[PDB]
């Protein structure tokens, strides 16, 4: 086949293939029932087939020939604002509605309305939402609006309550590994032992971001050429991860003390081109969850983190701030 | 200059870092499956060196027939914009950074119309960590609508600031700085090519650990010591420090030395001539800090509280618009401390 | 209208007085007045009390407070006041915090040290550095428009590291060969692209022990006739 | 139609809450008149609903042919929709009252240019058309436009009063509602009926059996997509007893399962907060500004599991003060 | 009540001596009058200070009671466009009229700011142009954003904010034209209300005069949108911080106000508590400055306010 990114090319078809959302699923089903779709919401941990089953959804509404042309797929995390992204869904929403054919007809429903999928919903802001509102309440003859969103919170009151809400449950971590080895051996994608268990936790669960992770590592065994099994240093290469000898060797010399040492070590670390901001978060995953450090110790190690962090999150100097928050931690 | 004249113009004549050459080698063995690619890694490592190897590995040698012209761009409010292309019969290079918040504007103008000129053309991005968040959004609707005729090369030096969304799409390759032994080893190349006489090769080692990894500062280092030695370099040669490393370590003595109110107006003057001369803001805090750090008379106090005001001023330049107020800023607070 | 250019001093040095920050002299001269100081010129107000604001004399230091750490206080708060400034200066809605950008940039760090004018009020130097800034960023971009395709780097990384050696290479053997150093000066210049006015751009980077002007300035005047001269002998690329 | 129209007042009679500006309006109505107005104030305060009600009392059966309802959001933009005010304003009548009247909504809502033009239009037709602008706030606008129209603040409802209003909506609806879920609407909605009315009639289509099934709490916290005070309390029960791993686990599984933002989960653990009896007060001071910090650091992007742990660890550690 | 023109323009001066704000601008208004020579003018500033009736009354103290022609008003943010603008300017300044030696027309250029560089550089050949008979003055918000070739030809008079004696004295004006019962807490009240702004101080005051006649702080403020600073100053000065957070929870927080509000209200009465010292004055408006500038990068919440008042509440206690 041509080439294509894996996490669309592993799209569940129907509904019948999504798999751990069985109470998403069935209200779904029973919604599909009634000949009336109302709007919908979907919520819940990212990678988990919120895409996927709107997708199946409206494959099973349309039928594959009839779905391109009644589908206006959207993400509202575009800069530009509520002009661009209103203006086309009331582009498509004006656009005349496609006569299906005889055999769509005949072997889907083809209800009389275009669906419009909007990704990442949460992230608009309130008069973003407002806006989205107005149109689709104006529209509502002929579009029903998806949401797709991780949080159901950040959706404003108004708008919430015109849509029905779906809870998808986050992937058991046996359901993601099974998915992604099944894809690994439809692929042809050696792997050593963890490698699947490595992605998932850089991924943190998130399927879709295992899954292109795979794909990447897979490319990667490619360009070596060596035909060897891909092993877990690799993908952390590929997903910008530092490696967990130089954690464990930050680690020690922060316990050590020594404010040179200190020093030495991270302009030592600095010219390896590893990313501060990956440091800081395998940092404060390394210390958190740690049963040899006391309450006290991750009080003030949990504030020193978090203030490192909203200084390089603003574009700041990387070895200034790693130094600074590496000697802080040393005098706990 | 002998940092140009040795460049490596193929991916042959690379010298340090086998496993990225040997990556970037097979890259070009399939040059229809280019993925976009983002390169990260300390400054002066030989990244821009490697972006043009491959392209002349996918190329040819044509992509250094290098020529540069000005392409005039229109916004919204009638402001013309000129922006400096350097352009090949195979590649482009722009620098959108050095159009600040309008690059969004020039990108877009441009990933457009090199699309429709349009198997593909590969446009390589400096400074990609300096884009704006805007400007990384529409790079990657770009990147998504024109990757037919389109394959990114950024180079940055930090991969924190680009977005998640970018990431994803583009193949992260990371390129540490080269080890000493490897720094030696080119320099011991350029000297036997320039026919320059060592009296020993620790003069070539002490080279390699003044510039801290950077093969560029590496090299000028060597052409400026050679040309003060007469082309003949001994083992009590001193090392050659740029002009304005010379000004901040003089600054630093000076501070660690006396703390008064004077003081601080003459090292408001030595800013002002540090600021004056292009010499960017950040570059001052950073060697300031570092050089203050490396004073032997000062205890692990002090210099806890010179790193913390350090973090601190950094983050304020960062948020910041005039940089002589945060710079003075930081060095009264420091004189401070160390009183 | 004559005294218009005398008015941001008189504001710098009323807001400078330490009788005004006493309690008697609060009481006389409230908050409202100082602040509607800084709105009598807020151009140049935040300025003027970053450039005067360290040649006081404190009356206003607390007990077991020194001058210097009144001064580094007052730094702080004029590095606050410049991150309000940049942010109201984005966009326009933001004229609302002007009275937060006073008392950030002006009333407040003249709180902490002031006191008794040790000299002058000195007018502020940062907008003729500003402009000086600006006209070697040309420069620099006209340098690195021009030695662009012979160099590797930014233009931050070509004023940092590569012109220091092309001083060593361009007006070094200017000092130890005398006129035969022009022939290899102008070879160089031809591998870069530089011009005579590129030339004389670069030596005005430089700064410290590395200054240029008295060392051109000592160059015979031959010297330097002879090489314009060859220069414009021969012709260039381009 | 929506509860929000089916249920807007047709009289003066069934207004309540705003006892001097239904006292005012009511004098116009009694006199026939009807000057320039301006109603603003927090939204569902009832602004358009008596201004409906004064309309349908003042022309009577013909409604239709008198006034006009538009909205400053609308696609047709300032220039269109003046346009539609010109056309409505050159509408000729056989028979007609002593002036027009237009409904201006979310005036507020527009830019500084589209009040200019509202201002140049608003005397431009005053012989024979009555402008209204409908607004959340009044000193918000220019300073010119306010003046135009007279001045008319909107506050709140009582609670006894959206009590009885939601009464009236139950018993003509049919619905059972549970009186934990009256205080969750309530308490959600601040005193917007709009929110109210919304709210019921959508808790009201999600009920597989509306005619005998019961509106719980739950369902009304699902409808607005809230978080539940449950929720919050476990998390901070567990954040302030248990240890750093069960807290940590528990916060991340909470918010991650119910969909909640960390930001909305500050803003409820606050809320909860402030009913705590703490002994010290720098307990509060350290919470408050600690918090506020967090939440303003979440606002410009940043690490999210980071600002977790952050907030885990600024509660714990201000309760060390007891 | 009947309609009413507006008191911000039904009892607006006609005369040049009957203004006080900017009594340099007076002076320099008064002496351009006596001498006849009109030159190019800026008077940029914040709305509200009254710069367009100082120019309109600078015309008709020029010349004589001519207005027909010799006078023109116009927005440069017009929605016809700066085109229609500049044609109308161009015709009505070279539209002939019968002027006195030296008394050249005035054009008004409200929001001239919204020129661009060569919408600018075009009004600027237009004033060459018409030089004989016509002068500029620019009423836009800024006067760093109008070129230097037409600032060099125009007297620079930089408008700033009135203080609270001008506006006092120009109210005056107002409360001897109008039957006004009033006490002194209803005028402090207007005035805190206003903070330098004219029109914003007439516009209260009409509006408290046509609901109520009289005016006092408690009908003012039930006028007014902005939050009592009674209320708000109990709010800062309570000495225990849990009396200060239930305060601004029931009184501000839950009658509507806006944080924006609440801020500003916040920062006005810190400023004018005499009983405090300055220094915990200064300390308490960069606290209040630090929440205003969160709140307006779109943060905006309760837990903000709350943590400001824990701030103001830490410096008071020391
Ligand atoms: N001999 C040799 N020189 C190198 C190599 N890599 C980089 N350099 C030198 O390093 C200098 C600067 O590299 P540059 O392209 O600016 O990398 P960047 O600034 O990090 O993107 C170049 O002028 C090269 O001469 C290498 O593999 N061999
Ligand atoms: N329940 C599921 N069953 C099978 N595959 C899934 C499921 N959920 C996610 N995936 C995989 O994740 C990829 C895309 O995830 P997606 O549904 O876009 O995540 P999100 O829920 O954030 O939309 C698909 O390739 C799909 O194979
Ligand atoms: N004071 C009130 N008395 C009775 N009903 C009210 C009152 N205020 C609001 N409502 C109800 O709220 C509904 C909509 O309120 P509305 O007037 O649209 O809010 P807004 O003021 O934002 O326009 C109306 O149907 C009305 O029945």
């Amino acid at each position: 086949l041509a080439q294509q990114p894996w996490v669309e090319k592993y799209r569940p078809k129907n509904l019948d293939e999504v798999t751990a959302q069985d109470h998403a699923v069935t209200v779904l089903k029973k919604t599909l029932k009634s000949a009336n779709l109302p709007h919908m919401l979907f919520y819940g941990p990212p990678g988990t087939g919120k895409t996927s089953t709107i997708l199946a959804l409206t494959k099973e509404l349309y039928g594959p020939d009839l779905m391109k042309s009644r589908i206006l797929e959207l993400n509202a995390s575009d800069e530009r604002g509520i002009s661009i992204v209103r203006e086309k869904v009331k582009n498509f929403a004006r656009l005349t509605v496609s006569k299906p054919s005889k055999h769509d007809l005949e072997n889907y429903p083809c209800p009389p309305y275009k669906i419009i999928i909007l990704d990442e919903a949460d992230s608009m802001t309130a008069d973003a939402q407002s806006a989205l509102r107005r149109t689709m309440e104006t529209y509502s003859g002929v579009t029903r609006f998806c949401l797709i969103c991780n949080y159901v919170t950040r959706i404003i009151d108004p708008l919430a309550s015109r849509c029905s809400k779906f809870r998808f449950k986050a992937l058991d971590a046996s359901n993601a590994i099974d998915r992604l080895r099944f894809i690994s051996e439809q692929e042809n994608v050696k792997c050593d032992d963890g490698v699947l268990e490595r992605i998932l936790d850089i991924s943190a669960g998130d399927l879709r971001r295992g899954i292109t992770l795979l794909q990447s590592a897979s490319k990667g065994a490619q360009y070596l050429g060596d035909g060897k099994n891909i092993t877990s240093t690799q993908v952390e290469e590929l997903a910008g991860v530092v490696p967990h000898d130089i954690l464990i060797e930050i680690v020690e010399k922060v316990k050590s003390g020594d404010f040179d040492e200190i020093k030495k070590y991270v302009n030592t670390f600095m010219k390896s081109g590893w990313s501060a901001a990956s440091v800081v978060n395998q940092l404060h995953e390394y210390y958190i969850t740690n049963d040899n450090f006391d309450t006290n110790f991750k009080n003030q190690i949990s504030w020193l983190l978090f203030t490192t962090d909203s200084r390089l999150n603003n574009g700041t100097n990387e070895h200034i701030q790693l130094l600074n928050l590496l000697v802080k931690i040393s005098q706990l | 200059l002998w940092v140009d004249k040795y460049r490596p113009k193929s991916l042959n004549a690379l010298s340090h870092n086998e496993e990225l050459t040997n990556f970037l080698k097979s890259l070009s063995d399939q040059p229809r499956d280019l993925p976009h690619l983002l390169l990260y890694g300390p400054n002066g490592t030989g990244k821009k060196t490697r972006c043009m190897a491959l392209l002349e590995s996918i190329f040819g040698p044509g992509v250094y027939r290098l020529k540069i012209d000005v392409r005039q761009f229109v916004t919204a409010s009638n402001r013309k914009l000129e922006l400096n292309v350097v352009s090949s019969p195979y590649h482009l290079e722009i620098t959108p950074s050095d159009m600040g918040n309008n690059d969004r504007i020039v990108i877009q103008e441009l990933l457009k119309e090199v699309a429709q000129m349009e198997r593909y053309k590969c446009v390589i991005i400096n400074e990609a960590n300096s884009l704006t968040k805007d400007a990384q959004a529409a790079l990657r609707r770009t990147m998504e609508k024109y990757s037919k005729n389109i394959r990114l090369i950024m180079v940055c030096d930090s991969m924190s600031p680009i977005i998640a969304p970018i990431k994803s799409r583009c193949l992260l390759i990371r390129c540490p700085a080269p080890s000493d032994s490897e720094i030696s080893t080119i320099l011991s190349d350029v000297v036997t090519n320039e026919r320059i006489q060592l009296e020993t090769k620790d003069i070539l080692k002490r080279i390699a650990q003044a510039s801290n990894g950077n093969l560029r500062v590496s090299l000028l280092m060597l052409e400026s010591m050679a040309l003060n030695n007469e082309l003949a370099l001994k083992s009590s040669s001193p090392i050659i420090k740029p002009d304005w490393i010379i000004v901040i370590h003089k600054l630093t003595r000076k501070i660690v030395k006396e703390r008064s109110v004077n003081s601080l107006i003459e090292c408001r003057a030595v800013l002002y001539d540090l600021l004056a001369h292009c010499i960017p803001a950040n570059i001052i805090l950073k060697e300031l800090t570092f050089s203050l750090l490396d004073v032997e008379t000062l205890n692990t106090t002090n210099k806890s509280s010179i790193i913390e005001y350090s973090s601190v001023f950094d983050e304020r330049l960062s948020l910041g618009n005039k940089a002589i107020f945060h710079l003075e800023g930081f060095i009264a607070k420091v004189m401070c401390c160390l009183d | 209208e004559k005294n218009i250019a005398l008015k941001p001093f008189d504001i710098a040095h009323k807001m400078l007085d330490g009788q005004i920050y006493s309690d008697i002299g609060s009481r006389n001269f409230t908050l409202n007045d100082k602040i509607a100081l800084y709105f009598d010129d807020f151009d140049f107000t935040p300025l003027m009390i970053q450039e005067n604001y360290l040649s006081t004399r404190p009356s206003v230091l607390k007990p077991g407070q020194s001058h210097l750490e009144a001064v580094a206080e007052a730094a702080n708060c004029i590095s606050l006041g410049d991150i309000v400034e940049k942010k109201i200066r984005s966009s326009e809605q933001l004229w609302s915090l002007l009275p937060l950008h006073a008392v950030l940039s002006s009333v407040y760090p003249a709180s902490k040290v002031a006191g008794h004018m040790a000299g002058r009020i000195n007018f502020t130097a940062w907008l003729g550095q500003n402009s000086k800034s600006a006209k070697y960023y040309r420069l620099l971009q006209e340098i690195h428009y021009h030695t662009r395709l012979g160099t590797s780097t930014d233009k931050i990384g070509l004023r940092l590291d590569y012109l220091p050696t092309f001083r060593k290479r361009l007006l070094d053997p200017f000092l130890k060969q005398g006129a035969d150093a022009i022939s290899s000066v102008i070879e160089v210049m031809d591998d870069y692209y530089l011009t005579k006015e590129d030339w004389d751009s670069i030596m005005e980077f430089f700064v410290g022990p590395d200054v240029t002007t008295a060392i051109i300035k000592k160059i015979p005047a031959t010297v330097k006739s002879g090489f314009t001269r060859k220069y414009n002998s021969m012709t260039h690329p381009v | 139609l929506p509860w929000v129209e089916k249920y807007r007042p047709e009289t003066l009679d069934e207004v309540y809450g705003q006892n001097e500006v239904i006292t005012t309006v009511r004098k116009f109505v009694d006199e026939g008149k009807l000057p320039h107005l301006l109603f603003y104030g927090p939204p569902g305060t009832g602004k358009t609903s008596t201004i409906v009600a004064l309309a349908r009392e003042i022309y009577g059966k013909n409604y239709s042919n008198m006034v006009l309802e538009l909205n400053a959001s609308d696609d047709r933009g300032i220039d269109v929709v003046r346009n539609q005010i010109k056309d409505f304003a050159s509408t000729r009548q056989i028979f007609s009252k002593g002036f027009k009247l237009i409904i201006l909504d979310e005036a507020d809502a527009m830019t500084n240019a589209a009040q200019n033009a509202l201002r140049r239009v608003i005397e431009r037709y005053t012989k024979n058309t009555r402008f209204c602008v409908l607004a959340n706030y009044a000193h918000k606008l220019t300073p010119a436009l306010l003046s135009r129209c007279t001045r008319f603040r909107f506050q709140p409802l009582p609670q006894e009063a959206i009590e009885r209003r939601i009464a009236n909506v139950l018993v003509h609806e049919k619905l059972k509602l549970s009186p934990n879920a009256e205080k969750a609407l309530i308490e959600l909605s601040n005193g917007d009926m709009r929110r109210v009315l919304n709210v019921l009639q959508s808790c009201k289509a999600t009920l597989d059996n509306p005619d005998e099934d019961e509106i719980s709490d739950d369902v009304i916290y699902e409808c607005c997509g809230a978080p539940r005070p449950s929720d919050l309390k476990a998390v901070l029960k567990s954040i302030l007893e248990d240890d750093w791993g069960t807290a940590h686990y528990t916060l991340n599984k909470v918010r991650s399962a119910k969909g909640l933002a960390l930001i909305d989960l500050i803003e409820g653990i606050v809320k909860i907060l402030e009913d705590y009896e703490l002994q010290n007060e720098e307990t509060r001071v350290h919470l408050l500004t600690k918090l506020a910090d967090i939440e303003y650091s979440i606002s410009k992007g940043g690490n999210d599991q980071i600002q977790g742990s952050a907030v885990i660890g600024a509660i714990k550690a201000s309760f060390e003060n007891e | 009540l009947s309609l009413q023109l507006p008191w911000v323009e039904k009892y607006r001066p006609q005369v040049l001596s009957d203004i006080v704000g900017n009594k340099e601008t007076i002076d320099r208004l008064q002496q351009i009058a006596k001498d006849g020579n009109m030159p190019h003018m800026i008077i940029s500033g914040m709305p509200g200070i009254g710069k367009t009736t100082s120019v309109h009354c600078l015309a008709h103290e020029l010349l004589g009671r001519s207005y027909a022609d010799g006078v023109l008003e116009l927005n440069a943010s017009d929605d016809r466009g700066i085109d229609v603008v500049r044609n109308q300017i161009k015709h009505f300044a070279q539209k002939k009229l019968h002027l006195p030696p030296g008394k050249h027309k005035i054009v008004i250029l409200d929001e001239a700011d919204s020129m661009t560089a060569g919408a600018q550089q075009a009004l600027r050949r237009t004033m060459e142009l018409y030089s004989n008979s016509t002068r500029f003055a620019f009423a836009c918000n800024q006067s760093n954003k109008i070129i230097e070739p037409l600032q060099s030809r125009c007297a620079i008079l930089r408008y700033s904010k009135l203080s609270d004696e001008d506006v006092l004295k120009r109210l005056l004006q107002i409360i001897k034209l109008e039957d006004v019962k009033y006490t002194n807490d209803g005028l402090e009240a207007i005035i805190f209300t206003a903070e330098g702004d004219m029109r914003q101080a007439i516009n209260n005051l009409q509006s408290t005069v046509a609901g109520h006649g009289l005016v006092n702080a408690d009908n003012v403020f039930k006028i007014v949108d902005s939050p009592h600073p009674l209320i708000v100053k109990k709010m800062l000065l309570a000495s225990n911080l849990e009396d200060s957070i239930q305060i601004l929870r029931t009184d501000l927080w839950k009658k509507g106000y806006s944080s924006i509000d609440i801020v500003t209200t916040s920062f006005r009465v810190t400023k004018n508590l005499a009983q405090v010292k300055e220094s915990v004055r200064l300390e308490m408006i960069k606290e209040i400055g630090l929440t205003h500038m969160r709140i307006l990068e779109g943060v905006g919440t309760y837990l903000q306010l709350a943590s400001m008042l824990a701030k103001i509440h830490k410096l008071n206690n020391k």
